[PDB]
């Protein structure tokens, strides 16, 4: 079955670095589009970041946007923080956005789209404080 | 009987000189092929996608989506030049012939040997192999042609080029139908542009089967099988390379005044005016006579839009063209669109002791000085005043469209009543030898991806397949898949190629290039310390010829 | 951000509908994705779009689309249902858009 | 020898075309066959009993029992059309050939290989296979048909339709003679009926067996077996559907009013009263002629008791119809008594793929107009007083013997002097091919089951047996079972079935219906991503013909 | 002309009469005929 | 009743044809993804003109080429056409097989 | 890489990543290898204006 | 017409093999595809000029 | 007629019969007649008619 594990979270002070990382088994894992949603204590999901399969284009949130970085090695994703702030804690997910989506029940024809996560991992927590 | 060899191993290459200056040469080839069982005995259909490659907006080039029925058999091809000459012989080919013809082509398997491999449960696993006296192996001969052709130096996937290194087939697999649509995008396209696989639409559908197609012999330990001579029809393939353009078709000017004294300044001037020169042109409003605007018998050469892509049914497809660059044989990267590019392994002529899986590469800029320059020809205006203004001329810096990096030869095409091509020059040693004529009532007039074309037929495709060897559990009402002994087979195929070529004579004062060793590329005819061995690409025009 | 209810009620058993919604010119040509959201666990896609379940996941959740408004319909509720519903699409700015999300409980 | 091969694998139809526009059309067909050693190498004699089933009042359609020879060996019964043809192949005979000959049969065993499992007693369980070189597999051919003729697709037993799909023979029974009695009962019948089983009536004995009546001949790894070729008698099967019925045969009557303009209202009107009408009618008491009453040339089908059940000295049976129903064509699920029903398992067309064991099913609703409505006709009293009253007809509604679901139709025969009929239409891929004529001094007119009957002989059965390999400790005094070494064979089954067919030719103005592929029936003649195949039912008199 | 041969497992296209299509091959009841379009290549060949 | 024509467009079942919103042109660089600049959509105008794309304006037609000949019409098409009296004649007709 | 399980879902995949795909293209400067870019022996059918 | 075509030699003018419309009613309007010939006074020109 | 030959080839033979019915010609002389629609294409636009 699908597996997706992530790692890294774990207390920061403002203003410094840390790298996340999902690891992926299980399915082919260069074949998905990924992506990190993040999700701030008792609040609503909130996009991150997101990388297609080849590494070709990367695009991001304004919040994040020139701060992080993202990028995958064919095994595992990998987030690079910098710049962080008080507000960035929260709890990360990397998700696989689905690039395909049938339109018919045995699925015969399918379409390319975007915007549907099809599975997700664990989630890790990072808090940045003193 | 078992202990009796059915074939010998041959692989020497020979030549029988004829009358009136032709070769016959013999090309004998032999290989030890090594089969696995099928990873299951059922045909698959199998639809590959990759639109997540081409779900970014501007990757539409990186188009793999397609449909291809799976077989559990395996294709033994030998369509490859390194398959049959050693860098050697087709060192004496290129630089003693001028030109080729294909003669005939047979093969046949010998010294077929079948194991299975007894995994011991062991608590330190081992494995222990066994000669399978009764086992079979199916070769199946396409001698009528009926299954498609699936050519493998397309995909790098033909025999070996050593002798001496076990070869492996290749699965073989072959397009089912389908529709797709990819509306081309760029980035910063808003949205996701449309991207559909359709399927297959039915009246379109073929299903081959080797089974009730073709038909198929048992070999065991044993057997032999030959399929017999087949004797090709193909055009010559000329062996020399054209340098002649337009520019020097014909009777050139008639020099009124020659240099008096040697020096890289002191150049013939003609001493005409322009105006006043006698000649014929196709402008009938200009009586300016020039090398240029002089009237050539033809056109040799044609433009063709470079890194255009054609959809249809099943999708992009890139716009093929039969000639190379000009000024590309300066430096190889600087190649563009039409010299074609190789990639291959370590069975193909990649240093077999190169670690990783970058296929190695290299782009073929063929000697023939037939192609074009792009960013020098233009367009202006038919009242031809000179010098010409902005609004009377279209120069390849102007943009179509409003495209700054796309100007008006990305979508010329010259190509006319008078157009004059060569064929496409032989690759060696990845390159493939012939392939088969389309069925179209008309029929294209040459291919880019082999020098000779099969008029009526070619070679029928050989097969081979490791039988089911059952275990005593089998059941054919299980819906799981069925149940094998774990077999192997290693096989020795024999194949013999004839050509007839004729030898060059010389026509001129001055020699001609050849193909040498030397210091610079020494090393790349012998093995290294280690047994690395590699086969490096070779040019096969280096003789020229006139075109007028 | 995608327009949705702040939370639902209703009792065991009842076929109940949600909505999120937004501009037609991002939720209209875009797909759209429903994931639950149980304590103590991330987000699980229920529904990927043309009323298509991802495997294991109970064939109850449907979902359509109209315009600026998606649906998404369950078929009799049961006491694991009391969660929050996350809707989800992409954003012809180029952008991955959720909603506010949905509290769905049970009485 | 070992090594040697001994025949080759041969899955192709032929089509040779003949003077006057006959076909000859040669069916290979070559299949991989997996035999196990039998359970025991005795004849059993097992009287099969289901008497819980039928202790139940009501559901005494649910007798199974009987009583079985069942024996050792294994029966390749290739009696199928799937075995045979491809579907493109029999889409090409069903919609260009009209009529259909059995020529001639043969079939060979070759490539026979015998392995032994060599289970090892290790902690964690293994086993090997090895290549017992002598054993010997025993091949018996019922050249005299002196056996019982028992053909395997009324079971669904015969070989697979895959050519890439090893096969399973069946094991060979046959009915040993019994005496039973089940005394009908309903819901609401008191008390146990009459159902005892008397055993065997020894007038009635028959014990036959292979090692008595039929030469067997032993084959090890590097014989070879051929049956010769077999000439078949049968009469020629017709490949178009009669849609005449009693209604449409003759002169139509003369119609005196013909529509004037185009419209779904616009009828034909005779105009002439009916008692004034010019005929003939068989009824010599009215002077009413209509196209009911008129005199037809002779019966176009018959009713028969339908869901009759007939007792006998072994049970109660079905009778059989040799005609289907009308209307049925509508929809399948609306079919009823004598549509044939064909249940099968995944080597004879259900989705390989499928998990469970249930069979897939299908009711063939055969193209031909001739059955009859039982709904429609009715019985009404000689006088031919109209409009009848209730005491002067009998409808189907009305009940007999008080039953109320029970109507006349159901014990109502009109078989007939004038009778006739269709032979019963090919079935593919689950239909037989040909069946024997009976023993009996007055044969049938036809078989349900069948199309081609053999006037004086069919094809010799032929059976399979792993020979017994005994061990050391074999004892023939112990009472115990034999013991022998675990061993089992495959062998390759190559068989030749010969027909010949007439080409159809226009003789209408519009087209006639044909088998075609279409965006519903797409995806069930290529193979799924996981290999899956099926082979669906298929019609084979789409084409009609003129009866009268 | 030359005769088909079946060269795959699969069948191919053919016309034929339908439900959909019947009447367009039999004439109206005031005589009225038609001649619909009939497509003359429903089988497909291998091009390579 | 009436004057008007039967019409029918026959819809030729042969697959060799082009879907011209399909193909596009690029850059000979070949950088991916392809910028504005550095390829020419069926989109884009020519000559300014919003209707009218580049594919209008194309012809692919080389010594690489190959085509079917034309199908047979029934019940309305030709059956046979005669040849061109020009010393180059064209490789098919458009209207009779 | 082949799929396991039937259904509209379930495509093959090929694995290895285009750049390091083996075959031969007529793009002289493109290390890209795709089912789009390989070398066709010709070209079925024409565009026309 | 007047399209130039550059290769290894350089510029050349593409060839045309049929004349231009409307042309014959004044050979001073003629353009591209009408051959012009110049020749000298063993070629046709007035041997006294 | 379908008359079925050697080596799987069909000779067809399609016998056609008509009634032609022939009224006699407007006039016997030959006309040079020029057809002209100025009206359609004197509207700007109107060039393809």
């Amino acid at each position: 079955e699908v597996q997706l594990v992530e790692s890294g979270g774990d207390l920061v002070k403002p203003g410094g670095s840390l790298r996340l990382s999902c690891e992926a088994s299980g399915f082919t894992f260069s074949n998905y589009h990924m992506a990190w949603v993040r999700q701030a204590p008792g609040k609503g999901l909130q996009w991150v970041a997101n990388i297609d399969s080849g590494g070709f284009t990367t695009n991001y949130v304004d919040a994040v946007r020139g701060r992080f970085t993202v990028s995958r090695d064919n095994g595992a994703l990998y987030l690079q923080m910098n710049g962080l702030r008080v507000e960035d804690t929260a709890v990360y997910y990397c998700a696989t956005m689905k690039t395909t989506y049938c339109i018919d029940e045995n699925c015969n024809s399918f379409q390319a789209g975007r915007g549907v996560f099809d599975n997700w991992g664990q989630g890790t927590l990072v808090t940045v404080s003193s | 009987g078992v202990g009796i060899s059915t074939g010998t191993f041959n692989n020497q290459t020979e030549f029988k000189f004829l009358e009136n200056g032709w070769v016959y040469i013999t090309a004998n080839s032999s290989r030890l092929v090594h089969l696995n069982m099928p990873e299951s005995e059922n045909y698959r259909r199998v639809v590959v996608n990759n639109l997540d490659k081409t779900a970014v907006n501007g990757n539409m080039a990186l188009d793999d989506t397609h449909a291809e029925i799976v077989t559990p058999w395996s294709l033994v091809d030998a369509n490859a030049w390194g398959v049959w000459f050693n860098p050697g012989d087709w060192q004496l080919i290129v630089n003693t012939m001028s030109e080729l013809h294909l003669v005939s082509f047979e093969q046949e398997i010998f010294n077929v040997v079948l194991k299975t491999v007894s995994e011991s449960a062991t608590q330190p696993p081992t494995k222990v192999y066994n000669n399978d006296l009764t086992a079979s192996l199916m070769v199946a001969l396409d001698s009528n042609n009926t299954m498609p052709f699936t050519p493998a130096a397309m995909r790098s996937e033909t025999l070996g080029f050593y002798p001496w290194k076990p070869t492996i087939p290749t699965p073989w697999r072959y397009y089912f139908q389908w529709d797709r649509t990819l509306i081309p995008s760029h980035t910063g396209t808003s949205g996701t542009p449309t991207n559909i696989y359709h399927g297959t639409d039915p009246d379109d559908v073929q299903f081959y089967t080797i089974e009730n197609s073709v038909p198929v012999h048992l070999l065991r330990t044993g057997d032999e099988f030959a399929t017999g001579t087949f004797f090709f029809d193909c055009k010559p393939c000329r062996l020399t390379h054209t340098w002649q353009t337009n520019r020097a078709l014909g009777l050139p000017p008639f020099l009124n005044s020659l240099p008096q004294s040697e020096g890289g300044t002191n150049f013939g001037y003609i001493g005409v005016q322009q105006d006043k020169r006698r000649g014929v042109t196709q402008m009938g409003n200009t009586n300016y006579i020039t090398e240029a605007t002089i009237m050539r018998p033809a056109e040799v050469g044609y433009s063709a839009p470079y890194y255009s892509f054609e959809a249809s049914t099943q999708g992009p497809f890139k716009t093929p063209i039969a000639a190379g660059r000009g000024g590309a044989q300066t430096d190889e990267n600087q190649a563009a669109d039409g010299d074609p590019r190789y990639a291959f392994g370590r069975q193909h002529g990649q240093k077999t002791t190169t670690t990783g899986e970058t296929p190695e590469r290299f782009t073929y800029i063929a000697h023939q000085d037939t192609g074009r320059y792009p960013e020098g020809d233009w367009i202006q205006n038919i009242n031809f005043n000179l010098p010409v203004t902005d609004d009377n001329v279209l120069l390849p810096t102007d943009p179509i469209g409003g495209k700054t990096g796309i100007n008006y030869t990305n979508i010329f095409n010259t190509y006319g009543p008078l157009t004059a091509l060569n064929n496409v020059p032989p690759v060696y040693p990845n390159g493939q030898i012939w392939d088969k004529e389309f069925d179209t009532d008309l029929k294209p007039r040459l291919h880019v991806n082999a020098p000779f074309v099969c008029q009526n037929n070619c070679p029928g495709q050989l097969f081979v397949k490791v039988a089911p060897n059952l275990t005593n559990q089998y059941d054919p009402d299980a819906s799981a898949n069925m149940s094998r002994i774990v077999t192997y087979s290693d096989f020795w195929w024999k194949g013999k190629l004839v050509f007839k070529a004729k030898l060059r004579a010389s026509h001129t004062w001055n020699p001609i290039q050849q193909m040498s060793i030397n210091v610079d590329n020494q090393f790349n005819y012998v093995p290294s310390n280690i047994g690395g061995m590699k086969i490096v690409y070779e040019k096969s025009q280096l003789a020229p010829r006139k075109l007028y | 951000v995608l327009t949705q209810k702040a939370s639902v009620s209703g009792s065991l058993g009842q076929t109940i509908t949600i909505s999120c919604t937004g501009t037609s010119s991002n939720i209209g040509h875009n797909n759209v994705g429903w994931y639950q959201q149980l304590p103590g666990r991330g987000p699980r896609t229920v529904v990927s779009g043309t009323n298509s379940r991802p495997s294991g996941v109970s064939d109850r959740f449907s979902a359509s689309k109209s315009g600026n408004t998606a649906t998404l319909t369950i078929s009799g509720l049961r006491a694991d249902d009391e969660a929050d519903y996350y809707c989800s699409t992409w954003d012809d700015s180029l952008n991955v858009v959720f909603g506010g999300g949905t509290h769905l409980t049970v009485l």
